[PDB]
Order: C-alpha cells, then structure tokens, then sequence
C-alpha cells in the first residue's frame, strides 16, 4: 500500500526533533528533557 | 567589607550556605563557587552561624559538623578545606 510514505516519512522527521531538544549534560545530569524523551526512544524504536 | 561596617548595618545571622554539585556545574561555575563561597565568609562576624551543605541526590553536610558552627576565625578556615574539595556529578533535585 502506498500510504507507507505519508507515515513513515512523518516517523524520522518526528525523530530528528527527537535528536534536536536532545540537551547533552556533562558530568551525568538530566534536565527533564532528556528524561522524557529516553523513554520516547522507546516509541521510536517500537516502531520500526 | 570590612569587620566594623558588618556589624553596625546588620545583626547576627544564622546562615546556611547551599552548593549545587550536580553534573552542571564542572568547569567554569566550579571554580567561581569555589572562590564565591570562599568570599562570603569573610563578611561574618563572631555571631553569625554557618554551615555548608551541598545538595545533590541527596543533601549532605560536606563540611565534618552535621549542625550550626559557632564560626569562630577557626571553624571558618575548616570550611575552605571542605569547599575546596567538592567533586560535581549527579542530578540536581533541590526537593532533598
Ligand atoms: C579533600 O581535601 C581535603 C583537604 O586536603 C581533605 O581533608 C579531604 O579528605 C579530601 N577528600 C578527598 C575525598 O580526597
Ligand atoms: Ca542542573
């Protein structure tokens, strides 16, 4: 079916943002942020 | 600063000093913390009270006292040895 591109396309351009407010800290800290989104890797990888 | 413009603007404190020694602060805000601590107890006279309690995961009293010094000459030079050797990692919580 064609639709694989109307999804899936929408999937990495969602993770790149994911990659993007992804805010390093030096000596092991975590904002909330980075929190959230550790978890929200798991979505991403869930999907493909 | 000086010992006899302290005591007549002000009257005695009981202070309590907080560090922040999570991740974010190795580098160029550890050695300005360092140093800034190191300048504000000098503008103590013999009534105020400190002490130095870092907080990170958890909060502890880095500073061999656990309670309020008297803040003699002598309890405020034990400090600056136990400033002056703060490592910096973790998670801030400021709940702790
Ligand atoms: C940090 O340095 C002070 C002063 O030399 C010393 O009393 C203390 O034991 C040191 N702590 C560590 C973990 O090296
Ligand atoms: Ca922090």
């Amino acid at each position: 079916w064609k639709p694989f591109e109307t999804i899936i396309l929408l999937t990495i351009f969602a993770n790149c943002v994911a990659l993007a407010v992804y805010l390093p800290m030096p000596e092991d800290d975590n904002n909330s942020l980075n929190l959230g989104l550790e978890k929200l890797e798991y979505f991403f990888l869930t999907v493909f | 600063r000086r010992p006899w413009y302290i005591q007549g603007a002000a009257s005695p404190k009981d202070m309590l000093i907080l560090v922040d020694v999570s991740g974010s602060v190795s580098g160029l805000t550890l050695k300005l913390i360092r140093t800034s601590v190191s300048e504000m107890l000098e503008t103590l006279s013999d009534d105020d009270f400190v002490n130095v309690a870092s907080f990170n995961s958890n909060a502890q009293d880095v500073s061999c006292f656990q309670h309020l010094v008297q803040a003699n000459v002598r309890n405020k030079k034990v400090l600056k040895d136990a400033v002056n050797n703060i490592t910096a990692k973790g998670i801030t919580d400021y709940k702790k």
